[PDB]
């Protein structure tokens, strides 16, 4: 949905804009694809769990599928003379308690479809930005023809960087450290005792890849993470450019219109930032950041 | 509501429900729901990578084995005789037109072949009848003078 | 002359690299940069299949006598053989072909 | 003469491996057209169309008995109304937007 | 050396690990 | 960052005891020497 | 063709041009190929070109000359120099597996519907014991089926049935610490009059690969020359022969791949003393040749042997969960919980005998049970409905080619072949397979 | 480790000096000391040599 | 479709066949043994779902013994895995001789080789399926026999396309034709009344009508000629105007 829609309009744009790299619309919508299939296989087994609302007291019991199908309703017998009205409203309001419940899950399970989509969409982001050719401006400057003249307001800003200017460090060298540390570990004392512990055996199956038999699903081996290093890496305007150049001229001209959407976006979501925190006003007053231009 | 009231099977009227006991308990226990957040419906632990096992959503044309085995090592074999050619285990950037240009010696593997793989073929053949070896031979060669 | 020229590829052989040609078509594969030339993209299996094609092309049709592969007797007489050894997945296959 | 392609954005040669294969093909009653008719951003009905011959790429692959009753499954809709189609206005084949 | 001197006298030797110290260093601060 | 908070979240879960759990040691100014720098020279200052 | 009296076939050239066309085709495939090992010599001489009738002229032996060359396309060019003792044995085993495989589906059926049949009597007789058993968790209780690392073998079940062991019930779970080594494949044993340090695996993969005998299997074996080493027919002991008690402890690693053999010691203890470890063999082929009769000397042998000689060398606790399923023979069959690479609530290990009560009150300080429900194994998990013996099998015997490396026979090349995303060639993901 | 971790992380940096500077200033020596002797290779008499004879200095230089 | 112990219990929904009335059964047993479903005489009217076609519930409706029952049919079973529905003539026992009740609220129902010879369910009964033990004893049966002992004495050698003369089988298709993914929707004309009548192709060049024309358009090529020359396949153009032209194309 939207949430994931923006996101990867925004970051279409991104690895356009940041890098001269297009992305496939075969992975933009193999990307949604899968976030549509995390919804898919959550509501799956959301269908074979149950949810129960009860009206005053507890007096009406609805048994619902948390997706809100009203699977049961047990009456008090003291409802079966209320009216027609007054028991639709009852049984309404409990079953409007139960969809509360059951909604309730399901925002707690799309906390963990924005989480795995996230550790999804890492490594594209990651490559797009954990690379020595990755620097920004801030937001104020007047980007002239040449460069970036300067902002006049806040003085000093606190420009980071998220890379060591040392020599590189990746993922991956993390990742096999990380196994590493695990083996020297499950040859340590504290190591080879632990793993025969059951902390250690809950660890082994819940993590342990390379023991799944043949035949389990999941991952079947280690995986280190996943590395899409962009200004190094021509993603697709190569291909398009090779073969013919009128998709290349949209292709591009999508993910520029994307990420000057997205930009849109931030000055809107900015604007209201203001009108509520006392910063702007609610009808232009001031012109000259448009008219001297 | 009251559709999905009839299609549940209408109100089950069952006495005393959320009427309490004496002792302040409720009579006729409860419904109790068994809903949670699933916690292994994790989409790309599923439609995971097809060769290796990165389960996500990247596409990623990989390479074949061996097309990259054999790729890689004579991409080492040719970086280790380009920037390191007089084998004293120094990088030279400079070196001679014969070092940058010479394309690697390791044509030593289409000699393996030749003793491992034609050779015993050479050694079967002395069980062919001459008459389709020489034929085979005139075919491959291009010189067959069928008599129109 | 079918056999020489598609089923014993072995028996062509490929542009011999350079050491030069080797370690820089391998950095500029592994890692696209900015503003590559168009030189360095041309790849072998690309190279090999449309060295088939002009195989294919330049083969001509003659008495053999000559320097030719082969007549247009020797040709459709083995497409004839192999047309009429064609089973179903055979012609799925072949009119699969035809069809791209 | 056929080095150009609308729509160059979905190739053949990124659908001749079937998407997601191994996942409908462990459970083909629980993995419906409207699962897959978000891998492509296209229209619908040639969405669906590709998913046909997704699953005859993928059946033909796995060397098993295609189900000659998918695209039956996928067009109900059309597949019925080219029935009373047919049966309204008796005539054979399909009907053309024409006739509507 | 003091730490002080090291950083002063590696700022002229290896640009990297002395511009990441001094990023640890603004940052374990501003924390 | 997020790729090491992968591996602490393990550990810490588990109770696999190495590395990023395990605290790295600090050398301490030495009880004689009144010297309150990190000094390269000298070794006996910084004692652990 | 130049001849008038051969047919105008070869088919020794044949299948040398079907091997080249597998070649070939895999150069194109891979873009390049395995060069095959020095040691890979086809053998061709399977293959027999034809036979031609004379009064005719038409050929006599035509599906003989094509299975000539279909078993020398199946047979690969290389004899067991190439492979490593390992291998071998491995090989010899999953062959020996797939041999057996239908008396084996054969006796285990058999042997479930004996089970079975003893259910069926004590539920039936006496008139009081079907009076008891009337009740649906009565005999539910009484006995349960449950798949066994061979088959769906049978479970004794009840409150007698299981007390003795001390279990609560089928349906309890436990955990468990035990006595193990804290390096199973690294077993340390001197034997005395030996006095050559043994180290074993006692590891149950390596306790089959020398033909099934796991750790802890009780045997009988038997011997067939003469003790006394006397040809004379006067006064001969062993030629009426001894049958010589033995039990299972691993895999001595000597210094040779292959030259290993079959650890097991005498388990009556006087010979354990004096006439020392005997090992087994280097293979199944090995032991059996070695061996005129070794047979388990237990029905079944799920008897499951303490290592007194190897007593002290446990010195591991092992957290264990698990969960009870039966008593067959007396003896326990539990339900292990805890499996490596099994991360969801499916993959509760197979029933696994663990030994008689008497091995549970010795090497079982800690059980503590609980309260759940029989939760069969599931597929991957299940080893009859996993066992890739054959597979394997085709594995190994193509091995070598893997250690040898590729090239393209197609020479001078360099681009790596762009292999092409989900492709149902190159598709390895087999989550359910 | 927890309140005071920078000393811990000031400790690897002086690791990193000490097990880094000599090969660092060794480095910077010899690259140093190779410009300074290319500068005086410029200014030597062999530029008037070459001023005198050009092909000459290509040739002698091609063939040595 | 499951099974706990090897024996396969499939979950289906029977129905009138005119799906108005239905009756499921979660985990039923699959028996390739009894060549008929045999459900409770209760449901003999649950599924009576008079209809026009049927007038009364069923169309057949047989007093038989296995008399016990009433064997009645045509009902519409439907499996949970298959997609093709599975119309049975089932038995219907009654309750009282076999009460089908087996524990508390189970029922001892089971699936008929009836419907097995129906679903994608029958491929479990050739040899290497989950049904092949299960199967009564025949001469064309052995019974424990492995698998891939009943595929060599068919003639199972090496794997699928091991020797490189069959082909491969996923090269079966090298080429889906998606006409608006490659080059557009063919242009298409026809000769004749209809779409359906008439040919895809105009006559050729070749035609009596056609030959002047042909002459003109080839000796003054730039002025435009009246006649029968266009309805031709030959055209002036070099676009020849023959079928599954795509008229859309990008590139012609």
């Amino acid at each position: 949905m939207e949430v994931y829609r923006r996101i990867t309009e925004r970051v279409r744009g991104a690895l356009w804009a940041h890098h001269g790299r297009l992305m496939s619309e075969r992975q933009f919508h193999r990307i949604l694809a899968y976030v549509y299939n995390n919804k898919y296989e959550h509501q799956i087994r959301f269908d074979r769990m149950e949810v129960v609302g009860r009206a005053w007291e507890g007096r009406v019991e609805v048994v619902t599928t948390p997706a809100g199908y009203l699977k049961r309703v047990r009456v008090n017998p003291c409802l079966e003379e209320l009216s027609s009205y007054r028991q639709q409203q009852l049984i309404l309001a409990a079953y409007a308690d139960a969809c509360a419940q059951g909604r309730r899950l399901m925002e707690k399970a799309e906390i963990n479809i924005y989480k795995q989509f996230l550790k999804d969409l890492k490594p594209i982001v990651m490559g797009i930005r954990d690379n020595p050719e990755f620097y920004t401006v801030p937001e104020d400057s007047v980007e002239t023809v040449g460069g970036t003249l300067h902002m006049g307001q806040g003085p000093t800003p606190t420009t980071y960087r998220t890379i060591p200017a040392a020599k590189a460090h990746i993922p991956v060298d993390e990742i096999r450290a990380r196994q590493e540390w695990e083996k020297k570990w499950l040859n340590s004392p504290q190591g080879q005792s632990w793993a025969l512990t059951l902390r250690g055996k809950r660890y082994f199956a819940l993590h342990g890849p390379q023991y799944r038999p043949r035949g389990a699903p999941g991952a079947k081996k280690v995986t280190m993470p996943l590395d899409l290093p962009a200004p190094y890496t021509s993603m697709d305007e190569r291909r398009l450019l090779k073969k013919n150049w009128m998709a290349y001229l949209d292709n591009k001209h999508v993910a520029e219109v994307m990420w000057t959407r997205a930009k849109i976006a931030d000055r809107e979501k900015l604007q209201r930032r203001l009108q509520e925190t006392g910063q702007a006003w609610h009808r232009p007053i001031n012109k000259e950041a448009v008219s001297r231009w | 509501i009251s559709d999905m009231v009839e299609d549940a099977g209408g109100l089950e009227v069952v006495p005393g429900l959320g009427e309490l006991d004496a002792k302040g308990t409720p009579v006729v226990p409860p419904l109790q729901s068994n809903a949670h957040v699933p916690q292994n419906v994790s989409f790309y632990e599923m439609a995971r990578h097809p060769w290796e096992d990165a389960a996500s959503s990247w596409r990623r044309d990989g390479f074949t084995e061996g097309s990259l085995a054999n790729y890689e090592a004579q991409y080492r074999a040719a970086e280790r005789a380009v920037y390191d050619e007089e084998g004293r285990g120094g990088h030279n950037y400079w070196p001679s037109r014969e070092a940058s240009e010479g394309v690697t010696s390791e044509e030593k593997d289409a000699a393996l072949l030749r003793e491992r793989l034609f050779k015993p073929l050479e050694e079967a053949l002395s069980g062919v009848e001459p008459w389709a070896r020489n034929l085979r031979r005139s075919a491959s060669d291009g010189k067959l003078g069928y008599k129109t | 002359w079918y056999l020489q020229n598609i089923l014993s590829v072995e028996l062509l052989k490929l542009p011999s690299r350079t050491n030069a040609e080797k370690v820089a078509i391998y950095r500029n594969q592994k890692h696209s940069l900015s503003s590559k030339k168009k030189g360095e993209a041309a790849q072998d299996d690309e190279i090999l299949a449309n060295i088939i094609k002009e195989r294919w092309r330049t083969l001509e049709f003659g008495d053999r006598d000559a320097g030719y592969p082969c007549t247009f007797s020797d040709y459709i007489q083995f497409l004839n053989e192999w047309f009429k050894s064609l089973d179903e997945e055979g012609m799925q296959r072949l009119r699969e072909h035809f069809d791209r | 003469r056929l080095r150009y392609e609308i729509n160059e954005d979905y190739k053949v040669r990124d659908e001749l491996g079937p998407e997601l294969f191994a996942l409908w093909s462990k459970a083909p009653e629980r993995w419906p057209p409207e699962r897959l008719s978000k891998m492509y951003g296209l229209d619908f009905t040639l969405v669906r169309k590709i998913l046909v011959w997704h699953h005859f790429k993928a059946c033909y692959d796995a060397c098993v008995e295609p189900d000659w009753t998918l695209p039956k499954r996928l067009f109900a809709l059309e597949w019925i109304r080219d029935v009373r189609a047919r049966k309204h206005g008796l005539f054979y084949g399909k009907m053309r937007f024409a006739e509507q | 050396k003091m730490m002080v001197h090291v950083i002063e006298e590696l700022a002229l030797r290896d640009d990297g690990l002395v511009m990441d110290i001094q990023y640890i260093v603004r940052e374990n601060r501003r924390n | 960052k997020a790729e090491h908070i992968e591996t602490v979240e393990r550990f810490k879960q588990h109770g696999i005891q190495v590395g990023p759990v395990r605290a790295p040691a600090t050398g301490f100014i030495a009880a004689n020497s009144k010297s309150l720098s990190y000094f390269t020279r000298r070794p006996e200052e910084v004692v652990y | 063709t130049g001849e008038v009296q051969k047919v105008p076939f070869s088919p020794l050239q044949f299948r040398i041009d079907m091997e080249m066309n597998k070649y070939r085709r895999q150069q194109k495939e891979e873009g390049a190929v395995r060069v095959p090992p020095a040691m890979w010599r086809i053998d061709t001489s399977a293959i027999v070109p034809y036979k031609v009738d004379p009064k005719t002229k038409r050929v006599i032996n035509w599906r003989e000359v094509k299975e000539g060359i279909e078993k020398s396309f199946l047979s690969t060019g290389l004899p067991k120099e190439a492979y490593t003792g390992s291998e071998w044995r491995e090989m010899l085993h999953l062959k020996s597996i797939i041999a057996g495989r239908a008396a084996k589906a054969a006796e285990l059926e058999r042997r479930l519907h004996t089970d079975k049949v003893k259910l069926l009597e004590v539920s039936s007789k006496s008139k009081i014991a079907s009076e008891t058993n009337t009740s649906t968790g009565s005999s539910n209780s009484s006995s349960i089926i449950f798949p066994d690392k061979d088959g769906y073998h049978v479970f004794d079940t009840s409150v007698a049935s299981l007390r003795p062991f001390g279990v609560s019930q089928s349906g309890a779970v436990f955990q468990s610490v035990t006595h193990t080594y804290p390096s199973p494949h690294a077993v340390l044993y001197n034997d005395p009059v030996h006095g050559k340090q043994f180290i074993l695996d006692t590891t149950n993969e390596s306790c089959h690969l020398f033909g099934g005998f796991e750790h802890g299997d009780r045997l009988l074996i038997r011997a067939r020359k003469i003790d006394k080493n006397d040809n004379n027919p006067n006064s001969v002991l062993a030629v009426k022969g001894n049958e010589f008690e033995v039990i299972v402890v691993g895999v001595n690693k000597e210094g040779s791949d292959s030259e290993w053999q079959l650890c097991a010691m005498h388990v009556d203890p006087a010979l354990q003393r004096e006439y020392g470890l005997v090992f087994l063999g280097t293979d199944c082929v090995d032991i059996h040749e070695r061996w005129a009769s070794v047979r388990y000397a237990a029905a079944a042998p799920h008897v499951k042997g303490r290592v007194t000689l190897l007593e002290e060398r446990r010195t591991a606790r092992e957290e264990s969960l698990g969960q009870i399923v039966g008593v067959r023979d007396g003896v326990l069959f539990v339900q292990w919980r805890l499996l490596r690479g099994g991360g969801s609530e499916m993959d509760r290990s197979v029933a696994e005998p663990i030994g008689t009560v008497e091995q549970v009150r010795n090497a079982y300080q800690i059980t503590e049970q609980g309260v759940e429900e029989l939760m069969h194994p599931p597929s991957w998990r299940t080893p009859f409905r996993n066992d890739f013996a054959e597979e394997r099998l085709e594995e190994l015997r193509q091995a070598p080619f893997k250690r040898e490396n590729w090239v393209s026979l197609i020479q001078g090349r360099y681009t790596p072949k762009l292999k092409r995303f989900g492709y149902t060639q190159h598709t390895t993901m087999d989550d359910f397979e | 480790y927890r309140t005071m971790p920078m000393l811990s992380f000031y400790q690897r940096i002086l690791k990193h000096y000490s097990d880094n500077v000599q090969p660092l200033r060794q480095k910077a020596q010899n690259s140093v000391r190779g410009l300074a002797r290319v500068l005086e290779n410029e200014r030597s008499a062999a530029m008037e040599e070459f001023r005198r004879n050009s092909e000459r200095y290509w040739r002698n230089v091609l063939e040595g | 479709f499951r099974m706990k112990g090897g024996e396969m219990f499939v979950e289906y929904k029977i129905m009138s066949r005119d799906h108005r009335r239905s009756i499921r059964v979660e985990d039923a047993i699959v028996d390739p043994s009894v060549a008929r479903t045999v459900v409770p005489l209760s449901w003999l009217e649950q599924l009576r779902s008079p209809s026009l076609r049927l007038h009364t519930g069923y169309h057949m409706e047989e007093a038989v013994y296995v008399p016990n029952a009433i064997l009645a049919g045509p009902v519409v079973l439907s499996i949970t895995g298959q997609s093709v529905p599975v119309v049975l003539n089932p038995y219907f026992v009654p309750d009282d001789t076999w009460g089908i009740r087996r524990n508390r609220d189970e029922w001892d129902l089971r699936l008929g080789m009836d419907a097995i010879e129906q679903c994608t369910l029958f491929s479990e009964l050739r040899p290497g399926g989950l049904l092949y033990n299960k199967l009564p004893s025949s001469q064309n049966v052995t019974r424990h026999e492995p698998v891939r002992a009943t595929l060599q004495r068919y003639g199972m050698k090496c794997g699928l396309a091991e020797s490189p003369l069959v082909p491969r089988p996923w090269t079966r298709m090298r080429y889906m034709f998606i006409d608006e993914l490659q080059r557009g929707p063919k242009l298409t004309e026809f000769v004749g009344h209809n779409p359906r009548n008439g040919t895809q192709w105009r006559f050729s060049q070749h035609s009596k009508y056609f030959r002047i024309g042909v002459w003109r358009e080839t000796i003054r090529r730039n002025d435009m000629n009246e006649g029968l020359h266009g309805h031709s396949s030959w055209q002036k153009s070099p676009q020849q105007a023959v079928p599954e032209v795509r008229l859309m194309a990008p590139y012609p």
